[PDB]
RNA sequence: AAACUCCAGUUGACACAAAAUAGACUACGAAAGUGGCUUUAACAUAUCUGAACACACAAUAGCUAAGACCCAAACUGGGAUUAGAUACCCCACUAUGCUUAGCCCUAAACCUCAACAGUUAAAUCAACAAAACUGCUCGCCAGAACACUACGAGCCACAGCUUAAAACUCAAA
């Protein structure tokens, strides 16, 4: 939470996206009903912090390799 | 190579281990005034080492001469003399508050 | 060592010869064992 | 019996006021074990209730001690949220 | 071996408490006693009440004799204690300066126990 | 290191001084760091014991207007 | 776990004892 | 001086007087705090019985017995037998952890006598006799 | 038996312990040490009278020569303390121990031993 | 309620019984087991393994004989509860528990996890419990029940222990 705020204006400033909030269960392996059939997933994720509130792994470490995205970590 | 690798060494700034502080005296049974200091001034029950803060070889030297010097005439049991009473506190224990 | 050390403690052994006048210097002086310790490690030696 | 007595499990009086030193003298009591002693005493023990008695409650203390130093050691971030937004 | 006799004596005159240590340290003698030192650690007052040879005793005279014997004066000499009107209690133990104690470097930290569960998902 | 023995002799005996450390400053050095500089540069010279060395050391710093306050 | 097995080898034992004090 | 919680041993000498006595000399207020009963006897220094009462004798019957009304009862009843011979101090020692362990205390006070300390004399053994078995109740 | 007189094994070789006082010979004798001093000469005794090489305690005759002292030991303790379940089991323990000993050694070594069983006083015995 | 009422309380004298606290310790011993004090003796083995039966041990209960006796206490007796109560609750008392000398030889004798040596990598592993394995050896086991049975043999055991089947029966346990 210390960082959300700088990461969403670069994201901004860079055209691209982020996601610093709670991860719904969904995002990416349910995309087509929340988003919609035609929707396009990100093709790069960017892990600034890999590990969630709870020191663990982010959902969306395993969620990403399920649907074959090439994943970036710090 | 480098010479700014780090070398195999023992931790320097590692400090001594901690002692008790009967550590090194002689724990006699003819010293009722010492041993009167890990006993509870009311009942004369021992105090365990989580009150003495001795370790567990010299908290078992106070236990068994305690025993000694009560069945044989130098140390009461029910009660601490009260001789003893204005000696030196060690015990982590407070009664009254 | 503990020999040349041992010869020498012998010699003031009480003996029958010596029994009754060690016996009277015993009735005379007091030895004292207590002495209590503090929270720092101190001995405490009683003022007697 | 042989002991002197009035030495004791023997508490004086402060100002009239009895009832602080009957309860200075049974938190003297309990803090030494003869209260609790007292009433297990009552009716004999088995060794095998007796084992199975000091097991539980040195296993309660082994937990209720480190459940202790956890809530003593998270109790510096009981504050309020810093990144209250986000 | 070295031995430590605790003796407590009836509360007597000097006149007689000095006929009972040297009746008591001929004893010793006569049973292969070596006795090196005689202290006394004063008349005092008893922790308890001892009753000892039909009477009721509050005071009494604590003595020290340090001494050699053979193993087998112990079982001797206890017998000899214990007659005596004059010794209220006595007993033989072996000389605490004859146990070298081994030295210390402190106390040593024990870190909680690990691994006695399995890291499974419960 | 080897400077880390010299170090936890200096703490013990003198402990940290007055000079609060700047970590923020990447070329920051503390008193300590320059009495283990000097000890180094006098082992230089050739001498072969800690006890002479170290003693050596102090009076150096002395001299050069440091405050070495031991714990006394 | 259950007793089920011991309570079985529990009546046969007393029955069987039962027996052979009225024999 | 400050206040001490221990008894003042008798051999050293002290100034703690009460009406011009020493805490020997004070008289001594035996409570037996049983579970279905609660006996109180007062006796001086010199173990001279001077005042007994009990719930029994107070006209409690059976469970009445137990119950902390009526070991204060007992409490004014040897209160006022012990205050008509010249006692107002009394050390207490009470024995056992019944209900009348703390009500005849304040019975002996409801009845003009004043407490001066709390001796506890229960019997603990360091193991001895073997109690009755546990009930099943 | 060892008398009692005997000086202790320790002390016996220091020099100048022949001309010292009566009592001082008394005190570094087996009459004020206990039981396990005079174990100590008899084990002795037998090493010279026996091994070739003393020295070597480490050695299969050495070990039976120590091992019968303690077994010796235990017949004296046994007949005093008859119901003494705790010392019959290490002499009997003690004595297939032995023989464990005497059956390896006489594969290996028989001169030695005719040798240790002359002078233990063992009948060597086959087993059933 | 019954019981006791030479009863209860204080004080004092006074054990062939049992061993608060310490012990939040985690030790000794083959196990069983062992926690008041002192003393004596004393705790096998310089490869491992190795027995229902050989050899020696083995909680409690129990037998035989002679002693002791505070308390507890199967049986029994009394009181009460209950539809009944050969139980649970109350009282009392005995065998027994103790000692000595012999016997008996059992246990959920279970840390249900054999002994020795070794590893933490790989396929981690049905589940649960106390993570998973390797090497070597001894012992044991092959549906349930009949069966801690019957017979035989052996044993100071004579209502006993150890070893230990089958037939009828079921399609599950
Ligand atoms: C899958 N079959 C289950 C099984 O049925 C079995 C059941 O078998 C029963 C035998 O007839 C009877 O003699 C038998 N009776 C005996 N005294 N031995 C029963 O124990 C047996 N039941 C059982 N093992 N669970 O009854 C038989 C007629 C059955 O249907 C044969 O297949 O057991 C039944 C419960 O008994 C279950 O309801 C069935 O689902
Ligand atoms: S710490 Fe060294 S003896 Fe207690
Ligand atoms: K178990
Ligand atoms: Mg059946
Ligand atoms: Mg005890
Ligand atoms: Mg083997
Ligand atoms: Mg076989
Ligand atoms: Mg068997
Ligand atoms: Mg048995
Ligand atoms: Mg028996
Ligand atoms: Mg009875
Ligand atoms: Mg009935
Ligand atoms: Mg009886
Ligand atoms: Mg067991
Ligand atoms: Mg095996
Ligand atoms: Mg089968
Ligand atoms: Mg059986
Ligand atoms: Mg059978
Ligand atoms: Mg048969």
């Amino acid at each position: 939470r210390q960082f959300s705020y700088l990461i969403e204006n670069m994201a901004r400033d860079c055209g691209e996206y982020a996601h610093t909030r709670y991860f719904r269960g969904g995002m990416l392996t349910n995309a087509r009903l929340l988003f919609g059939p035609t929707v396009r997933l990100p093709d790069l994720i960017i892990f600034l912090h890999t590990l969630n509130n709870i020191f663990e792994p982010h959902v969306a470490v395993r969620d990403a390799a399920k649907m074959n995205i090439p994943t970036v970590g710090i | 190579s480098n010479e700014d690798l780090p070398i195999s060494m023992e931790n320097p700034y590692k400090e001594p281990l901690k002692k008790c502080i009967l550590c090194g005296k002689h724990v006699d049974y003819k010293n009722v005034q010492l041993l009167s200091q890990f006993v509870s001034p009311f009942t004369g029950c021992i105090y365990g080492r989580h009150i003495t803060g001795l370790c567990g070889k010299k908290q078992k030297e106070i236990t068994k001469a305690i025993k000694r010097a009560q069945i044989m005439g130098f140390m009461p049991v029910t009660y601490k003399d009260p001789a003893y009473l204005k000696d030196p506190k060690v015990c982590n224990i407070r009664y009254r508050e | 060592r503990e020999v040349l050390q041992l010869q020498e403690e012998v010699k003031n052994f009480i003996t029958r010869e010596n029994l009754e006048a060690r016996v009277e210097a015993a009735l005379d002086s007091r030895k004292n064992y207590n002495w209590a310790i503090t929270r720092e490690g101190l001995v405490v030696r009683p003022q007697r | 019996a042989k002991h002197l007595k009035f030495i004791a499990r023997t508490v004086m009086v402060q100002e009239g006021n009895v009832e602080s030193a009957y309860r200075t003298l049974n938190r003297i009591l309990t803090m030494d074990g003869l209260i609790e002693d007292i009433k297990h005493r009552r009716y004999y023990e088995k060794p095998c209730r007796r084992r199975q008695r000091e097991s539980y409650e040195r296993c309660r203390r082994i937990y209720n001690m480190e459940m202790a130093r956890k809530i003593n050691f998270l109790m510096r971030k009981n504050r309020a949220d810093p990144w209250q937004g986000c | 071996p070295r031995y430590e006799l605790a003796l407590i004596l009836k509360a007597m005159q000097r006149p007689e408490t000095a006929a009972t240590l040297k009746r008591t340290i001929e004893a010793l003698m006569d049973r292969g006693a070596i006795v090196r030192d005689l202290e006394n650690l004063g008349e005092r007052a008893l922790p308890y009440r001892i009753s000892a040879h039909s009477q009721q005793h509050n005071r009494g005279g604590y003595f020290l004799v340090d001494f050699y014997a053979p193993t087998a004066a112990v079982e001797s000499m206890v017998e000899h204690l214990s007659r005596d009107i004059d010794v209220i209690r006595g007993n033989i133990v072996k000389h605490p300066l004859t146990q070298e104690l081994k030295e210390c470097e402190g106390i040593v930290p024990v870190p909680l126990a690990e691994k006695l569960y399995s890291t499974k998902k419960r | 290191y080897h400077e880390d023995r010299i170090r936890a002799k200096f703490y013990s005996v003198y402990g940290s001084g007055q000079r609060a450390f700047d970590l923020f400053n990447p070329n920051f050095k503390s008193t300590c760091q320059r009495f283990v500089e000097k000890y180094t540069e006098l082992q230089k010279l050739g001498e072969t014991d800690e006890e002479k060395l170290f003693v050596e050391t102090g009076k150096a710093l002395l001299a050069e207007g440091v405050i070495l306050r031991r714990v006394g | 776990k259950n007793v089920l097995k011991i309570r079985r080898r529990k009546m046969n034992h007393h029955k069987y004892r039962k027996l052979v004090k009225k024999t | 001086t400050k206040f001490s919680i221990y008894p003042p041993i008798p051999g050293e000498e002290s100034s703690l007087r009460w009406a011009g006595k020493k805490f020997e000399e004070i008289p001594i207020a035996h409570i037996k705090a049983s579970h279905n009963n609660t006996q109180i006897q007062v006796v001086s220094a010199s173990n001279e019985p001077l005042a007994f009462a009990s719930c029994g004798t107070e006209g409690f019957r059976n469970a009445k017995k137990g119950t902390g009304i009526a070991a204060q009862t007992a409490g004014i009843a040897a209160a006022a037998r012990a205050k008509q011979k010249g006692v107002i101090h009394i050390r207490v020692v009470v024995k056992g952890l019944g209900p009348g362990r703390l009500s005849a205390m304040h019975g002996l006070i409801m009845g003009g006598l004043e407490v001066i300390s709390i001796t506890d004399n229960t019997p603990i053994p360091h193991n001895g006799c073997r109690p009755r078995k546990a009930r099943k109740l | 038996d060892p008398p009692p007189s005997t000086l202790l094994k320790d002390y016996q070789n220091v020099p100048g312990i022949e001309k010292v006082d009566d009592v001082v010979k008394r005190l570094l004798s087996l009459e004020m040490a206990n039981k396990k001093e005079m174990l100590k000469i008899k084990q002795e005794q037998f090493m010279k009278k026996i091994v070739a090489n003393p020295e070597d305690t480490r050695s299969l005759e050495a070990r039976i020569i120590a091992l019968s002292v303690k077994i010796r030991s235990y017949e004296e303790h046994l007949e005093k303390h008859r119901k003494d379940k705790a010392h019959k089991r290490y002499l009997l323990m003690s004595i297939d121990q032995r023989k464990k000993m005497l059956k390896n050694l006489r594969n290996t070594n028989y001169d030695v031993f005719e040798k240790i069983c002359w002078g233990l006083g063992i009948e060597y015995t086959f087993p059933p």
